[PDB]
RNA sequence: GAAGCACCGGCUAACUCCGUGCCAGCAGCCGCGGUAAUACGGAGGGUGCAAGCGUUAAUCGGAAUUACUGGGCGUAAAGCGCACGCAGGCGGUUUGUUAAGUCAGAUGUGAAAUCCCCGGGCUCAACCUGGGAACUGCAUCUGAUACUGGCAAGCUUGAGU
RNA sequence: CCUGGACGAAGACUGACGCUCAGGUGCGAAAGCGUGGGGAGCAAACAGGAUCCUGGUAGUCCACGCCGUAAACGAUGUCGACUUGGAGGUUGUGCCGGCGUGGCUUCCGGAGCUAACGCGUUAAGUCGACCGCCUGGGGAGUACGGCCGCAAGGUUAAAACUCAAAUGAAUUGACGCUCGUGUUGUGAAAUGUUGGGUUCCCGCAACGAGCGGUACAAACCGUAGGGGAACCUGCGGUUGG
């Protein structure tokens, strides 16, 4: 859905150095210039379009999509695109066991809803020099961590991942539960862990927006009907 | 719904400055009897607590095994760290002829007639892992007809 | 020194199949082509191509069905150290017939199934499953 | 060569009804069938894999009144024959002359039927056979001899057989006090609760 | 006129009481006994077999624990201190026939009994017996010759100049 | 001065002439011996002084002969083929410092393998050829016999008897505290509760909760010597410190 020239402007073709190259990414590399691998944009387009097509199919049948982005730029970028598609996101550090320890994670969510209730509706108005400040610190830390999954209340049907090597923990949890995984696999990542591999650069800020924009819009398109 | 069996219970120990701390570990296997079997390894301090943990682990992490009316499709060799496991299909009425650990796995999996043998170490957790590994890689005649370009008639009837 | 070319042919297949190779190329011979023809007929490979005359080289196309190797176990049964000859009524059944046994009969190279039909024994070249 | 002790002890140990008594009274009315015999019978302890296999083997042996040496020979013949080993083992046990007498209802109990056979009161195809283990072939007519038709045991046992389920592989003629062995019973023709694969596994070892 | 023997700590089916107090003893292994011992001795109860039941000896199995089927050798026992090399074992790739190995068929033989299958006779069984199958072998003959070997030419990738 | 091997470039040439090897033959650290020299330093033994020090013989050196043993180790036999990759050293060579193509070598690491450790294109991965060697610990690499040696001894190599263990690797401890779930490991177990800063914060395969050298359960190897021997010393080697 994105032209090859546009992806070149977005820096999708760019990759990491050859020193840190992952051998598994050999078929998806066009070449190497200035000791930097170049991602073959020809391979990416059919894979990305098919991945987008699968996202439309699973959203239209009322699934659930979770976005996982922890990069410095991607953290804010995913959150802006997350609310547009009305889907869930993890902008901050992925906590180990978010999917595996769903029962424990559920209790964290149940704590959060009670915590927000007192500060918004409960009107506790109690400080005691200890309680109020610690509860606000609890609220601010919980919101940063599990803010994007408050409205989900269940196992996400599929996951979208940025920088799959950095987010290996989320992928491992998804592979254990059979949840399909979508990830932007760079040259130094492991493509075998992803079901629908998207060979793109996850470090370029403009590229991340192109990924998020092309994905979030499709989710709205599939959910429109 | 599905049959569950406890295989082994062992009392393990660790040493702290105060003294020795003890625990009980329980190995269980569960299965529906129709080609699905899973093994669990619970670890707690109280024996009833440990066996429940093993069942919970065994209830999930199941595998699907093709069965030919209660026997294996072809003889197979299961191998794990120390245990060598050989299993072989048998005729109707032979029953489960296998070791203590192997018999429980084959019963809950739905295997009725089978000839089996264990070589090397017979540590129960290693034996059941080898038996699980030896059954998951077994392929039905439909599966080999899928990999190759021939139909079921050509695979066997030919 | 390479004292068994047939085993090396199987080893290249097994290594390439496990390494997710696209194709495996090796020096060609009359016996190797006969073996490769049998595999293609049963479907364990896609196609074999022989290129060159002064120094022929055999090219084999591997087969993967669902992200997995079709050739799961290829084994050299008879070897130069210990030749193995079986009669027609002693022909082994690999995986109770699911696999094949390449048998060199007096009428040529074929599978164990064909040898039983033709009533011929011979040297068991390899097991394929 | 037999068991001459209390019958209900065997049933109590096995936990079920072994039909060792005529069944005039309910089994619980004469004993605490839910409790094992002996001082420590009230307690219910664990039982290993060998224990349940041994209990099942002792169950069928005590049902048909067969010792270990005679029962072991039956296993060898059953495993030697074609087809299912367990089904043949039950069929061989069910083919015993005393068992046929009990199933046809001439004796109230197999032990009573065993005494009827031993005392030269059973004629098979017009021939007096007093061997308890003597096998009965299909389409063979067993009968009570005219000398033994005046006994009240035969008359009383007919009523008890009527109350019990009548086998479908046998023909009974109480008027003439003779029967016909129609066919070998199948696995379904017998009680499902009995397990034969345990016996086969136990004797394999 | 006709039921005994062994066992009941685990392995391994079956437990309490009393006496004894690292004594007396038990024991295949692990191991039990110094004051509540289901392990000793006795009793009660139970379990396993049964005209037998234990113990001892011997063989095989379990023992893949001499692994041909069917094991190992960095550290658990195990790569010779290293090299050259005779006998030996094994040997790239083409054709031609040789048909020794191997393969197919035929023939002779492989005593009977035994084992196995199907029936028969002893009231059943053991036992006896009819007919087969088997006797996995050897030899000769006739074929096939893809592979292996012998023989004759080559070929160049192995090995050398 | 004489001489062996290896590697690279580009050809020519021979046309399977190959690989592995029981016996066999040669080689083979240090120590030790035979014959004759040499002998500065160092230094077993020895002598003396102390509670290590001084002095110093064999030996170390040379010619020739013998000995044929080492933790002679990478505790990994030789030969061949195939199988993801990174960083470095060391020697070639091709092309325009870049760019490929060789040989040997070091580290890290994937699949795979392994009991684990770990190995990992120089395999302990995947197969093939051949040889050597092992099947409980101790007795014992000892006795007897053969062979070899001037001797020391070497090599080949038991049995009786005795014990039910010996051993490898890894783990938990010694020399504020736990659980639930999850996760890693075949497992014992670890993570949590390993780090930075200040009970707290942050990072974080954890998330939350309830509470307040050991041989334990320097060492060794080969050799040589001891008359101040509760073991010690000379020489070379090993890390299994
Ligand atoms: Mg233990
Ligand atoms: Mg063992
Ligand atoms: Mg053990
Ligand atoms: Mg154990
Ligand atoms: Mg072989
Ligand atoms: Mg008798
Ligand atoms: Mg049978
Ligand atoms: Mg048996
Ligand atoms: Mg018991
Ligand atoms: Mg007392
Ligand atoms: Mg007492
Ligand atoms: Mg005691
Ligand atoms: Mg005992
Ligand atoms: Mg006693
Ligand atoms: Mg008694
Ligand atoms: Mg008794
Ligand atoms: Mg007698
Ligand atoms: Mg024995
Ligand atoms: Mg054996
Ligand atoms: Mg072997
Ligand atoms: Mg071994
Ligand atoms: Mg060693
Ligand atoms: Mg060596
Ligand atoms: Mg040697
Ligand atoms: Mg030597
Ligand atoms: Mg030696
Ligand atoms: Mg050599
Ligand atoms: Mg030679
Ligand atoms: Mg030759
Ligand atoms: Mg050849
Ligand atoms: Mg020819
Ligand atoms: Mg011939
Ligand atoms: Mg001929
Ligand atoms: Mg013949
Ligand atoms: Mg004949
Ligand atoms: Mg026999
Ligand atoms: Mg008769
Ligand atoms: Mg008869
Ligand atoms: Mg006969
Ligand atoms: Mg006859
Ligand atoms: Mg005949
Ligand atoms: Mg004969
Ligand atoms: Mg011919
Ligand atoms: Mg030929
Ligand atoms: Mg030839
Ligand atoms: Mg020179
Ligand atoms: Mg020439
Ligand atoms: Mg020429
Ligand atoms: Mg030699
Ligand atoms: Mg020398
Ligand atoms: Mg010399
Ligand atoms: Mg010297
Ligand atoms: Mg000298
Ligand atoms: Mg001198
Ligand atoms: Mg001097
Ligand atoms: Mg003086
Ligand atoms: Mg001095
Ligand atoms: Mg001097
Ligand atoms: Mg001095
Ligand atoms: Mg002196
Ligand atoms: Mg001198
Ligand atoms: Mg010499
Ligand atoms: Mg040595
Ligand atoms: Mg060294
Ligand atoms: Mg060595
Ligand atoms: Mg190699
Ligand atoms: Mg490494
Ligand atoms: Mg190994
Ligand atoms: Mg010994
Ligand atoms: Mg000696
Ligand atoms: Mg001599
Ligand atoms: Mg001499
Ligand atoms: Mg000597
Ligand atoms: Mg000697
Ligand atoms: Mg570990
Ligand atoms: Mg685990
Ligand atoms: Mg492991
Ligand atoms: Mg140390
Ligand atoms: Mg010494
Ligand atoms: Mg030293
Ligand atoms: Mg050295
Ligand atoms: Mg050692």
């Amino acid at each position: 859905t994105v032209s090859m020239r546009d992806m070149l402007k977005a820096g999708v073709h760019f990759g990491h150095q050859t020193r840190y190259w992952n051998p598994k990414m050999k078929p998806f590399i066009f070449g190497a210039r200035n000791k930097v691998h170049i991602i073959n944009l020809e391979k990416t387009v059919p894979m990305f379009n098919e991945a987008l097509a699968e996202l439309n199919k699973i959203a239209s049948r009322k699934g659930k999509i979770l976005f996982v982005g922890t990069k410095r730029a991607a953290s804010e970028a995913v959150k802006d695109a997350a609310l547009s598609c009305d889907q869930f996101f993890v902008n901050h550090r992925w906590l180990g066991g978010m999917l595996t320890n769903w029962k424990t994670v559920r209790q964290s969510i149940k704590r959060l809803k009670d915590l927000e209730t007192q500060s918004q509706d409960g009107t506790f108005d109690k400080l005691t020099k200890k309680e109020a400040l610690m509860r606000t610190r609890e609220l601010e830390k919980l919101e940063n961590s599990l803010g994007g999954i408050k409205d989900m209340g269940g196992l996400p049907d599929a996951l979208f991942v940025i920088d799959a090597d950095h987010e290996h923990i989320a992928i491992k949890e998804a592979n254990n539960l059979g949840i399909p995984v979508f990830a932007i696999v760079d040259t130094n990542s492991d493509p075998d862990g992803v079901d629908f591999v998207i060979p793109g650069n996850d470090d370029a800020i403009r590229a991340v927006t192109l990924y998020l924009g092309a994905v979030a819009a499709t989710v709205r398109e599939g959910r429109s009907q | 719904e599905l049959q569950e069996k406890l295989i082994a219970v062992n009392r393990v120990s660790k040493t702290v400055k105060g003294g020795r701390i003890f625990s009980f570990t329980a190995l269980t296997v569960v299965g529906d009897g129709n080609g699905r079997v899973g093994f669990g390894y619970g670890k707690a301090r109280e024996v009833p607590a440990a066996i429940q943990k093993a069942m919970e682990k065994a209830r999930r992490n199941m595998i699907n095994v093709a069965l030919n009316n209660g026997t294996l499709q072809h003889p197979v060799k299961g191998v794990h760290t120390g245990s060598r496991v050989f299993m072989q299909p048998a005729s109707e009425g032979t029953g489960i002829i296998a070791g203590g650990a192997m018999r429980a796995v084959l019963e809950v999996a739905g295997v009725h007639n089978v000839l089996a043998k264990a070589y090397g170490s017979t540590n129960p957790i290693n034996v059941v892992r080898a038996t699980i590994d030896g059954l998951e890689n077994m392929n039905s005649p439909e599966m080999v007809a899928a990999k190759r370009g021939k139909s079921v008639e050509e695979i066997l009837g030919k | 020194s390479m004292q068994d070319p047939i085993a090396d042919m199987l080893t290249r297949i097994r290594n390439g199949q496990a390494a997710n190779k696209a194709a495996v190329t090796m020096p060609s011979s009359k016996l190797k082509v006969a073996i490769a023809n049998v595999l293609k007929e049963e479907g364990f490979i896609e196609d074999f191509k022989v290129e060159g005359d002064t120094k022929p080289e055999l090219e084999l196309t591997l087969k993967y069905f669902q992200g997995k190797a079709v050739v799961e176990s290829i084994q050299r049964v008879s070897r130069p150290g210990l030749r193995i000859y079986k009669r027609k009524d002693e022909l082994p059944k690999v995986m109770a017939g699911l696999g094949i046994a390449v048998v060199s009969t007096s009428k040529g190279v074929m599978t164990d199934r064909a040898a039983r039909q033709a009533g011929l024994g011979g040297e068991i070249i390899c097991y394929v499953a | 060569a037999r068991y001459l002790g209390p019958k209900l002890k065997l049933s109590r140990r096995e936990g079920t009804d072994l039909f060792l008594k005529s069944g005039v009274r309910a089994i619980d009315t004469k004993c605490k069938i839910e409790q094992a015999p002996g001082q420590h019978g009230a307690r219910k302890p664990r039982l290993s894999d060998y224990g349940v296999q041994l209990r099942e083997k002792q169950k069928v042996r005590r049902i048909y009144g067969v010792l270990e040496r005679q029962f072991r020979n039956y296993y060898k013949e059953a495993a030697r024959l074609k087809g299912n080993t367990g089904e043949n083992l039950l069929a061989l046990l069910e083919g015993r002359l005393d068992n046929v007498v009990y199933r046809m209802g001439f004796g109230a109990t197999r032990a009573e039927a065993r005494q009827l056979v031993s005392h030269k009161a059973i004629m098979v195809n017009g021939r007096v056979v007093n061997i308890a283990s003597y096998q009965v072939s299909p389409n063979d007519v067993v009968s009570i001899r005219e000398k033994a038709k005046k006994q009240s045991r035969v008359k009383a046992a007919l009523e008890l057989a009527e109350q019990r389920e009548k086998p479908t592989w046998l023909e009974v003629d109480a008027g003439k006090m003779e029967g016909t062995f129609k066919r070998k019973p199948e696995r379904s023709d017998l009680s499902a609760d009995i397990n034969e694969h345990l016996i086969v596994e136990l004797y394999s070892k």
